[PDB]
RNA sequence: GCUUGAGUCUCGUAGAGGGGGGUAGAAUUCCAGGUGUAGCGGUGAAAUGCGUAGAGAUCUGGAGGAAUACCGGUGGCGAAGGCGGCCCCCUGGACGAAGACUGACGCUCAGGUGCGAAAGCGUGGGGAGCAAACAGGAUUAGAUACCCUGGUAGUCCACGCCGUAAACGAUGUCGACUUGGAGGUUGUGCCCUUGAGGCGUGGCUUCCGGAGCUAACGCGUUAAGUCGACCGCCUGGGGAGUA
RNA sequence: AGGAGGUAAAAAUGCCAA
């Protein structure tokens, strides 16, 4: 659950964590681990692409499933493991016939909860199975968009998707922004919402705790000197230039969807 | 004057409407007590069985379906 | 709602207005609900038909009329 | 509900025989029957505050009729609690 | 253990594979030793109310005694079947069989 | 100016106006009057024989039509209820039924507070 | 010791008692369109607003929230606050009949602990309608008001806090006793069910009224009658339920 | 005996003591 901590020490004030009993508490599950080289946000040119990452302290990426192509074949929950690499949890399955593989947790799942997918499987949070077999209004996760391509909507820590309408071949989606969006009716989708639902409530505390996420600090612009951002300057705080970015273009409401491509499935705009 | 079951003793079922199209009217509303002389305990147990009979559409709700 | 006095009718006939409640009831619902004054408008009224009977059996009074 | 089963085999295990329904003991083995299946009851509730001042009826009934049979029969005091695994 | 006066209408189209259904609901409670005492079978009957738009459907009737596990996982059986519209299960009050 | 033999009037009798609109047995509406284009403004808009006229120049542009049959729908308690059916029984029209679509809900969405 | 006070057990009845999870229709608003044409809306009147970029009226379809017409009643329930579509699950309390049991186990209660409308406050959701603030239009001597058009918080949900109301039958709780009458509601017995019955016996509730009491008005077997047991509180008005 | 619908634009103040 949800704890806050006591004023020891100024930077220990204000913190807030989550604490988890069910986490397990021991080494990841070695053969499902690789590594993952940390950049700073530079790409192979060498120069700084994406500003205010780098550092912190090293992970190890989980390969987690997104496909879930065991079909017919049930399986058993191990354990909730931690994974630094998401924002949610994840969970050590065992199919039945022996393989083990991480997917991410439903809401509403304890260690040794039996889940299966494919097409036969029964509408039960932990399952997945092709969107016209799912009743219409259900709450899904870990949707993809093409048919076999993964999951790419709906997998972040507490989010999910309602399950708008079937309209023949196709199937709407509202997405967590407030957007209805068209996927092909065969796509797979992990029924039930992502667990791990406060880590919205989680506050960090100190100017340290973000260093050790891997971040870096952002500088504000109008600080800085006219050569370095289109703010900045003056002779005590001025401003007075309609805010934009680093790059000049106008930030503060200005839309930057140009896709064309995507237009064929986007029902309605977020809002 | 004019009651009912409390005599005749009833369950007042929800799945004969042919006596329960009596004590709704025209217009599809449940008509009051004091107009049918039903007892107050029949004409609860009535009105429960018209709302289960309006959720089974076997008596609309007024006409405008 | 519907009426149709099927044939020969040639005039309104409509009865069935004042019968069930499509004029008085939404020159009710029209506007304030108050939650309370439902109470209070109920304990005149309800006061009022006692005092309706008050004076029905005691119509004994002579005047000599 | 503590059912006419289950109330059943309490006055059987605690009475001076099944028609003695009506003693001290029976009594307080009825409540803590209930006080004990009614915690299962008020846990994922725990805003129900109205069934649960019956509860806090039940308690306090069951307290009144302990301070009775201390100050009258003091060796089935301690032979009930005992039974029960109560009192602090 | 409990009786349940259980209706529940059908998509007039499945009519066809209706008692297919009722056999496999029957033998859910009956293999879980809860009994049946009607099996009244109202037939396609016109609506009063345009149910999701469609007019005239067919009705069966239950009125059975079974524990309160089996009907949870009725209710689900009658919530995940697009066939069956607007089914109800109302509570003990000892039954036996009449009124059609 | 396609003929049609069977048309429906709907009567809508608002508290301040009435608005007749005569339409056909599919919704399409021919065509339609009301008591603040016929004229009135305000005060003698809210008046029976404001709403008798209305129908009356809802009467002709139902002509190019051609209805001889059709029903009456009313909705509104207004002035205008029990009048613009005596605008059609005297303006020639095989009046079939009447009924009443009020929309009187089943206490929902709150009203207002309405003048003290 | 005893049973009449309290308590238990058996069979049942009635209920907006509570908590949780579903579910349905009417309606408003919105969204996409079809038809269609100049107003609509509002008011004491008007204007702001909306509408020829096609409104309003009408029809089909879809989304969303909130509330549950009729039944419905000085009807029922709960310690009070309060509680109203329907269904399930968990669950409190009251009541009735004939028997059985325990044996005064009772009443009241400072401090203490618990519940406690609405509005506020905190976090995270939700947002149809409604509407503090706020804006515009009128009104007016002025109108930072009523009225009109809008409209955010808020009302909704989950979890914490606040702990106050004309939180009022303005009436503390328990028990005993003392004329009646007309009803409501819910049991139950007997008799001819012989038909909307006949006579009882219980619980709860509304109105009238006698003795009595009261400053009067009025209370009047549910007392504000006649007494008993405990508890809370009052001591001229303001200043002040304030420092 | 029972019962339904409809019915106001704003409009302030009057010295101190007897």
């Amino acid at each position: 659950a949800v704890v806050k901590c006591k004023p020891t020490s100024p930077g220990r004030r204000h913190v807030v964590k989550v604490v988890n009993p069910e986490l397990h508490k021991g080494k990841p599950f070695a053969p499902l681990l690789e590594k993952n080289s940390k950049s700073g946000g530079r790409n192979n040119n060498g120069r700084i692409t994406t500003r205010h990452i780098g550092g912190g302290h090293k992970q190890a990426y989980r390969i987690v499933d997104f496909k879930r192509n065991k079909d017919g074949i049930p399986a058993v929950v191990e354990r909730l493991e931690y994974d630094p690499n998401r924002s949610a949890n994840i969970a050590l399955v065992l199919y039945k016939d022996g393989e083990r593989r991480y997917i991410l947790a439903p809401k509403g799942l304890k260690a040794g909860d039996q889940i299966q997918s494919g097409v036969d499987a029964a509408i039960k949070p932990g399952n997945t199975l092709p969107m016209r077999n799912i009743p219409v209004g259900s709450t899904v996760h870990n949707v993809e968009m093409k048919p076999g391509k993964g999951g790419q909507l709906a997998r972040s820590a507490g989010t999910y998707v309602q399950i708008v309408a079937r309209d023949g071949a196709y199937v709407t989606l509202r997405l967590r922004s407030g957007e209805m969006r068209k996927v092909e009716a065969d796509c797979r989708a992990t029924l039930g919402e992502v667990g791990n639902a406060e880590h919205m409530l989680r506050v960090l505390g100190k100017a340290g705790a973000a260093r050790w996420r891997g971040v870096r600090p952002t500088v504000r612009g109008t600080a800085m000197n006219p050569v370095d951002h289109p703010h900045g300057g003056g002779e005590g705080r001025n401003f007075g230039k309609h805010p934009v970015t680093p790059w000049g273009v106008q930030t503060k409401g200005k839309k930057t969807r140009s896709n064309k491509r995507t237009d064929k499935f986007i029902v309605r705009r977020r809002s | 004057f004019c009651r009912f079951t409390a005599e005749g003793v009833q369950e007042i079922d929800y799945k004969d409407i042919a006596t329960l199209k009596n004590y709704i009217t025209e217009s599809g509303k449940i008509v009051p007590s004091r107009i049918t002389g039903t007892r107050a305990k029949y004409q609860r147990q009535l009105a429960r069985a018209i709302k289960r009979a309006r959720y089974l559409s076997l008596l609309p709700y007024t006409d405008r379906h | 709602i519907k009426v149709r006095e099927n044939e020969p009718f040639d005039v309104a006939l409509r009865r069935f207005k004042r019968s069930c409640e499509k004029a008085g009831v939404l020159a009710e619902v029209r506007r304030r609900e108050f939650y309370e004054k439902p109470t209070t408008e109920r304990k005149r009224a309800k006061a009022s038909a006692v005092k309706r009977h008050a004076k029905k059996l005691a119509r004994e009074n002579a005047r000599r009329t | 509900s503590l059912s006419t089963e289950a109330t059943a085999k309490i006055v059987s295990e605690f009475g001076r025989d099944a028609n003695d329904t009506g003693s001290t003991e029976v009594q307080v083995a009825l409540l803590t029957a209930q006080i004990n299946h009614l915690q299962g009851h008020f846990a994922e509730h725990k805003k129900d505050h109205h069934s649960r001042r019956g509860l806090l009826r039940m308690v306090s009934q069951r307290r009144k009729l302990l301070d009775y049979l201390k100050r009258k029969d003091v060796a089935r005091y301690t032979q009930l609690i005992e039974r029960l695994g109560l009192r602090r | 253990m409990r009786h349940y006066e259980i209706v529940f209408m059908v998509h007039p189209d499945q009519s066809e594979q209706v008692p297919g259904m009722i056999e496999r609901y029957t033998a859910a409670i009956t293999g879980a030793e809860g009994k049946i005492h009607r099996l009244e079978d109202w037939g396609r009957r016109q609506l009063a109310y345009p149910i999701n738009k469609l007019h005239k459907a067919h009705y069966v009737l239950m009125n059975v005694e079974a524990p309160q596990e089996v009907i949870d996982e009725l209710e689900t059986t009658f919530r995940f079947n697009d066939a069956v519209i607007r089914s109800m299960v109302m509570r003990t009050k000892h039954a036996v069989t009449e009124a059609s | 100016r396609k003929q049609v033999s069977d048309g429906v009037a709907h009567i809508h009798a608002s508290f301040n106006n009435t608005i007749v609109t005569i339409t056909d047995r599919q919704g399409n509406a021919l065509g339609w009057a009301t008591a603040g284009g016929s004229g009135f403004r305000g005060s003698r808009k809210s008046t029976p024989f404001a709403a008798q006229v209305a129908a009356e120049r809802c009467a002709d542009a139902v002509k190019e039509y051609g209805i001889k049959n059709l029903e009456v729908m009313v909705k509104g308690p207004g002035p205008g209820r029990e009048s613009t059916i005596r605008a059609l029984n005297a303006a020639g029209f095989r009046i079939t039924n009447i009924t009443d679509v009020t929309p009187i809900p089943h206490n929902g969405c709150r009203p207002p507070k309405k003048r003290r």
